[PDB]
């Protein structure tokens, strides 16, 4: 696995 | 005092200068606050615009986001206040006599901006500035001597009772024509045949115009020039020139350097 992140935009 | 006496001592001051306008640029935008959006998030802050410089937000003011570098400037979006730069000429009147005129560019802002137009002759109040320019724009490396301009504050340049009583009047004619020109000995037809050229006809739309046209002939040593002179400076918004050659103002209607010039009777 690779190290990464989840950036999300129903935060918007 | 004369745009040729300002020295260092007065780099802060407020200032007075009297000069001639040679030209002004458009309307410059100048900003006065940023208008920041979040990446991500499309979150939006203002920020005032400080000396200068843009305080740009390194991270996302939302605490909930704070993602850091994802604000960017939305251009569009910022306010702008106007700024405008004028070129003035030091006056011929303080110059001496060996050498150029000097001028100084002045920045003027907001409704003060086209205050004035191309050869105007006015006052300037403001505050003298100066500031650094750079070497080369890809560099913070400034030059020693600092570009001046004065920054501003204040510009100036350089009845019916009455008309309807003279308006009874049954000499009217010849007291109006007599007139136009008490110092030059009588030829009253003349006179009143200008007088009524002053006054004009009228126009329709459908073009028939209100001109009316005169020409003095004879001999060339008489009156007709004071005449010229004297209507030249009644009328509000005419011209003195004559038939032929351009002391930088000519008849016709004329393309240069890629530019049209309008003659005299344009
Ligand atoms: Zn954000």
């Amino acid at each position: 696995s690779f190290k990464s992140r989840a950036l999300n935009h129903v935060k918007k | 005092k004369g745009m040729r006496e300002l020295n260092p001592n007065d780099i802060d001051k407020l200032i007075n200068l009297k000069g001639l306008v040679l030209r002004s640029t458009p309307v410059i935008p100048d900003m006065k606050v940023a208008f920041f959006k979040c990446n991500v998030c499309d979150h939006t802050m203002a920020v005032e615009i400080d000396r200068g410089v843009i305080q740009e937000p390194a991270r996302c003011e939302r605490i909930d986001c704070n993602e850091p570098n994802s604000m960017s400037l939305i251009h569009n979006r910022c306010s702008f206040a106007d700024k405008q730069v004028i070129k003035l000429q030091e006056t011929p009147d303080f110059v001496p006599d060996g050498q150029t005129p000097h001028s100084i560019s002045l920045c003027v802002y907001d409704e003060l901006v086209d205050s004035c137009r191309a050869g105007d002759r006015i006052e300037v109040t403001g505050t003298f500035r100066s500031i650094p320019i750079r070497a080369n724009s890809r560099q913070r490396v400034l030059k020693s001597l600092y570009k001046t301009y004065v920054d501003v504050v204040h510009v100036k340049k350089v009845d019916l009772a009455k008309i309807r009583e003279v308006a009874a009047r049954e000499d009217l004619y010849s007291l109006l024509a007599r007139s136009i020109a008490p110092s030059i000995y009588e030829l009253e037809d003349v006179k009143k045949g200008i007088l009524l050229q002053l006054f004009g006809g009228t126009n329709k739309t459908f073009r028939y115009r209100g001109d009316i046209n005169i020409l003095l002939c004879g001999d060339p040593s008489t009156s007709k020039s004071q005449i010229l002179q004297y209507v030249h400076k009644i009328t509000p918004r005419g011209v003195y020139t004559s038939g032929k050659g351009s002391s930088a103002v000519g008849l016709t209607a004329y393309i240069t350097r890629l530019v049209l010039e309008s003659g005299a009777l344009v």
